[PDB]
This record gives structure tokens, sequence and C-alpha cells, in this order.
């Protein structure tokens, strides 16, 4: 009697205004250097947090997992799970998204101000 | 096997049992959900495979009919025989995630909970609804899972990460009702499979040589002008039979349940309905997300029809999308194994402290 995730990257999730992102990393979810945003692995998978700040004093949450056309399977069931984790914790108010290489939503696009890079490679799978 | 706490994940169907270690990208085992008795005597049972070839002196049971125990006692044989005989290990080493179908008994939740730690001592166990794990195994959170095995199929539409109940229907008609149809359809074109034998031989025929036709009618002509969609197959005494149109009828039958002398709609129109009875708000998210899964779903062509059918319920407009991977036979254990894996899990389990202090209704509030 409960089923609180315990994981830190969790309680460090949607405190502020901002982008967050995570990698997949081999069933675990893994902060991404902030230097390196906006350029992803193509054969990984990853869970990005976008919170924009509300007048009431709360934050808008819109969540998205991004799929690389050569991550492997526990990559993308992990992303996807995680998101439904993430959502949960916080209270259900994500909003939830599923991006594919090559047909990310205009929104998505948006949040790379210096335009989202695609680069071959990534984690080994967790299988 | 064993990272840190070797977590196992079982997968129960009505048919077959699919059993294996989290982390793996497949189950290890894979054998019929029967539990075999002596006729007179020896207390003693028999699982799969084997209580099969002996059943001439056993009294055969399947303990879960339509994606529900129906029987316990049997249910707890075939867990006995799954640690014990298949993965080969002591459960009471091992957190234990197991599989339910959509709209399963409360009672049967809180018992399934109680063999697991009171007979079992698994140090911790959870349940997760299979169509719900095959969405995961997909990379989805949204969609809609249509789920046919060898007792049920269900249509479940699931919404940013859980299953919408008032929604998900229910159809018992599944592969073994193929199997009897294509047992039945096989006689009449001159053969005779009606034995427990021949019924063994008539579903590796319908797994072999089945398929669904894109256009039902063109095929029926196609098959009565030419004799280029006949197939040969070896029985296992050598003699070879021919099979025609039986090859497109028998699996037809999950289009068009009038065939089995059903009046209910068929998978295509049921996962419509589904999709009718959610808000019109994730509607789109639900067409454009039609997973397949189990092993009725294997049927060559059967993607691409249920693409042209719901294509025509659904507006002109409306993108249609359905997704068949090619392991989705295994797609609920699949899901199963990632989840059990993941580093965030290890919150989630019903502990086995958890379990003495509440006793079985735990359930219904740590697996929803
Ligand atoms: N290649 C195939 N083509 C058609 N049907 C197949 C194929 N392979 C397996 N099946 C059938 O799939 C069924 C078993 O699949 P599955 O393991 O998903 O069912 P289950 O989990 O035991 O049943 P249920 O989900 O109804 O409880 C059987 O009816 C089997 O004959
Ligand atoms: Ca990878
Ligand atoms: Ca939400
Ligand atoms: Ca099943």
């Amino acid at each position: 009697m409960g089923s609180v995730v315990e994981h830190p990257e969790f309680l460090k999730a949607g405190k502020e205004p901002g982008l967050q992102i995570w990698r997949v990393e081999k069933f675990d979810l893994v902060p991404v250097p902030t230097c390196l945003y906006g350029d992803f692995f193509t054969g990984d998978a990853y869970v990005i947090l976008k919170t924009v700040q509300l007048r009431n004093g709360n934050l808008q949450y819109d969540l998205h997992y991004w799929l690389g056309n050569e991550c492997s399977q526990d990559e993308s069931g992990a992303a996807a799970i995680f998101t439904v984790q993430l959502d949960d914790y916080l209270n259900g108010r994500a909003v939830q998204h599923r991006e594919v290489q090559g047909f990310e939503s205009a929104t998505f696009l948006g949040y790379f101000k210096s335009g989202l890079k695609y680069k071959k490679g990534g984690v080994a799978s967790g299988f | 096997d064993g990272e840190d706490v070797q977590a196992l994940v079982i997968d129960n169907g009505s048919g077959m049992c699919k059993a294996g270690f989290a982390g793996d990208d497949a189950p290890r085992a894979v054998f019929p959900s029967i539990v075999g008795r002596p006729r007179h005597t020896g207390k003693d049972s028999y699982v799969g495979d084997e209580a099969q070839s002996k059943r001439g002196i056993l009294t055969l049971k399947y303990p879960i009919e339509h994606g529900i125990v129906t029987n316990w006692d049997d249910m707890e044989k075939i867990w006995h025989h799954t640690f014990y005989n298949e993965l080969r290990v002591a459960p009471e080493e091992h957190p234990v995630l197991l599989t339910e179908a959509p709209l399963n008994p409360k009672a049967n939740r809180e018992k399934m909970t109680q063999i697991m730690f009171e007979t079992f001592n698994t140090p911790a166990m959870y349940v997760a609804i299979q169509a719900v794990l095959s969405l995961y195994a997909s990379g989805r959170t949204t969609g809609i899972v249509m789920d046919s095995g060898d007792g049920v199929s269900h249509t479940v539409p699931i919404y940013e990460g859980y299953a919408l109940p008032h929604a998900i229907l229910r159809l018992d008609l599944a592969g073994r009702d193929l199997t009897d149809y294509m047992m039945k359809i096989l006689t009449e074109r001159g053969y005779s499979f009606t034995t427990t034998a021949e019924r063994e031989i008539v579903r590796d025929i319908k797994e072999k040589l089945a398929y669904v036709a894109l256009d039902f009618e063109a095929e029926m002509q196609t098959a009565a002008s030419s004799s280029a969609l006949e197939k040969s197959y070896e029985l296992p005494d050598g003699q070879v039979i021919t099979i025609g149109n039986e090859r497109f009828r028998c699996p037809e039958a999950l289009f068009q349940p009038s065939f089995l002398g059903m009046e209910s709609a068929g998978i295509h129109e049921t996962t419509y309905n589904s999709i009718m009875k959610c808000d019109v708000d994730i509607r789109k998210d639900l067409y454009g997300n039609v997973v397949l899964s189990g092993g009725t779903t294997m049927f060559p062509g059967i993607a691409d029809r249920m693409n042209k059918e719901l294509t025509a319920l659904a507006p002109s407009t409306m993108k249609i999308k359905i997704i068949a991977p090619p392991e989705r036979k295994y797609s609920v254990w699949i899901g199963g194994s990632i989840l059990a894996s993941l580093s965030t899990f290890q919150q989630m389990w019903i502990s086995k402290e958890e379990y003495d202090e509440s006793g079985p209704s735990i359930v219904h509030r740590k697996c929803f």
C-alpha cells in the first residue's frame, strides 16, 4: 500500500517550465546531457517532457515518446510505459504523444529552436 | 536465469501457456494448457504434450475457458509444472508477473494472488491485462487491440495507458472454433476429419495453409474456375490430400460468424463497435492504431482484410492503420517481459509484505 515511482528522475520531472529529455537505456530512464538536446540517435527511443507555465501558478505538461527507426522493441515498449508512469506520477495531467522518426508533429519539432537532428547509432538493446 | 532479482513472466491462455524470464525477447516455454488425470488410478497428473500423448488413459481438462480460469486445482498444476518442469526455478525465489483477460471477475483476480503467495510463496507478484501488454509491446499507449487466441477474441480500446472497460467487447469465436470448422468443411470435401487425432492434424492444416481472402466472393470464384489456389498436404501416414477453397473459408468465419451458425458481428464490426463506444475525441487515435495480437491473427492476409473492412465502416477521410507485428503470437508475453524489466517497476509489484497486511483484495488497488 502505494505504487509510487521512487526513480530519481521522476522527482526532477516537471518542477519548472522548460524541456526535459531522457533516453531509454537498458530498461532505465536516463537524462540526456542538455548540451545534446535535439540530437537523436535513430537506434534509440526517448521521452520528452515539455512544461509550460500557466497563469494559475500550475504547469501544463506534454509528454512525447520519440521512436528511432532502428530502436529495438524493448526501447519503444519502455518509452511508452515510462510515459504512462510519468503521466500517472504527474496526476494524469500530461497529454501523451507518440513521435515517430520522420513523422513528428509540428509542436514537437517546434521545441528544438535550432532544428532537431538525426544521428545513426545508439545504446544496445536491454534484451 | 537472473539480473539482481530475476523476474518471471507467465501468460496463461485458453489453449497455450507462454512462460519465461523478464528481460528475454521471447517466451522460453510454450506448451498446451492441458491437465491430464487418470481415468481410474494413479493424486497423479500430467501437463501439456505429455498429457496429450497419454490421453487414451487420462481424462483431459482445460483450466482456462475463453480466457477465464474455471478450475483452480488444475490451474495450480499448470503453474507448478511451469515453475518446476518448464522454467526450472523455485518460485519462492522470484517476483512473478501474470496476465489476465479483459474483464476478469474480481474473485478470480483475488484467487490468482492468493495461490501465488500462499501456495507458491512468491516474494512478489503482479497481474496485467493481456491486451494492454500487447499495446505496450508495439510501443504505444493509445490504440485498440484486437486480441484473438484459441478460446476468445477481444476488442480492447486503450487510452494513455489504460483499457476503457465500458468499450471492451468479447467474442466467443476464436482458434478452436476455426479448427473445428475446418474439420467439418474438409469432411464435406470428401475427406474425413472427426477424431481427436484428426483435430490435431486439422489445427496444423489451418496453421500452415489457411489464409484470409481480401475479396471473399472473387476468391470463391477463382477457386471454382481454376486450380491455382489449391495446395497439397501430407498426413502423418504419407497420404497426400488436396485443400482448396477451404484454405480461405475457414478464417472467413472471423469476418462472417454466420458460417459457424453464430448471430454475432465479425471481428471487423466488433472493432468498429468498440471504437464507437469511446469518446468521439479519441476515435481518430483508435482507428490509426489498430493492433492485432494473438495466434488467431496469424493468418496471412488478415491485416489487409481488417484494413479494407474498417476503411469501409469509417468515414472515407479517416486514416486507418492496422499494425500486425510478425511476433504477435507472443506480443502479450513480450509486453510482460518489458514491463517487468523496468527500473521503475520495483515499486509496482505486490510484495509479500503487502499481501500479509491486506490479503487477496490488495490486487484491486495495486493492479489496474
Ligand atoms: N499460423 C497460425 N495461423 C492461424 N492460427 C494460428 C497460427 N498459429 C497459431 N494459431 C492458433 O492460435 C491459437 C493459439 O493462440 P494463442 O496462444 O494466442 O491463444 P491462447 O492464448 O491460448 O487463447 P485465448 O487468448 O483465447 O485465451 C490456436 O487456436 C492456434 O491454432
Ligand atoms: Ca538502441
Ligand atoms: Ca494524462
Ligand atoms: Ca491469450
